[PDB]
């Protein structure tokens, strides 16, 4: 089973997330407060060749590895705030996980 | 700017064949579809992804539960060369030999570049 991991830390604050799977990544999307495209507020879209799109809270976005990304956001996030990362990958499909700051 | 056109409910007959329509409806210049994924959110995790289509490499059906023997993409086209581009905007699924196991919610999701994840949801009944 593929696995998505999410780590949220205070630096402004940083969202890091990555995909542990058996295929390459076609797209990464990052959202605030709920699932990507299904309730959450979009923060960033990352494509391996076409680049990065980002929305206001997110100030910086980058690939940390070929399977993981990092976002810097201007804050404010609470311990209860959820951040979700969705990885679209062939052949396994789309996989998402959500995380929050350590209380 | 873009939305997924699906039917709210699809009704099928046991042993028969049905289609689940899914179109990213407004053709928008500069909008790229990098992947299409069909999921059954009600399923266990290892059975949730039931179909995927890649612009270059075509379809996969990683869950066995409907599985590749009874599921197919009706219209999605992979790119055939450096001349011709993939056509993923019609993600309609066909399901054959319908069984009670196939009933449930199905989500069709486009992984699009500028816009992000765009999805619609259908309920299939048998
Ligand atoms: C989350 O935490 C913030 C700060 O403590 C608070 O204002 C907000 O009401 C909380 N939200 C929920 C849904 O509990």
């Amino acid at each position: 089973t593929p696995e998505v991991w999410v780590q949220v830390r205070m630096e402004s604050f940083t969202i890091r997330c990555g995909f542990l799977g058996s295929g390459s990544i076609s797209l990464v999307t990052v959202s605030w407060g709920g699932p990507n495209g299904a309730g959450g507020t979009t923060l960033a879209v990352l494509h391996p060749e076409r680049g990065i799109r980002q929305w206001a809270p997110a100030r910086q976005a980058r690939w940390e590895t070929q399977s993981s990304i990092s976002l810097i956001l201007e804050g404010s996030p609470s311990a209860n705030t959820t951040f979700c990362c969705k990885f679209a990958s062939f052949p396994e499909g789309s996989w998402e996980a959500c995380g929050s700051l350590p209380p | 700017d873009v939305r997924v056109q699906v039917l709210p409910e699809v009704r099928g007959q046991l042993g028969g064949t049905v289609e689940l329509p899914c179109h990213l409806l407004p053709p928008v210049p500069g909008l790229y579809i990098s992947l299409v994924t069909w999921q059954r959110p009600d399923a266990p995790a290892n059975h949730q992804n039931v179909a995927a289509f890649h612009p270059k490499m075509g379809p996969s059906f990683p869950s066995p539960k409907p599985g590749s023997e009874r599921l197919s993409f009706v219209s999605a086209k992979q790119s055939t060369g450096q001349d011709t581009e993939a056509e993923l905007q019609d993600a309609t699924l066909a399901l054959h030999g319908l069984t009670v196991e196939d009933e449930g919610n199905y989500t069709c999701e486009f992984a699009t570049f500028p816009k992000g994840s765009v999805r619609g949801m259908t309920w299939l009944r048998v």
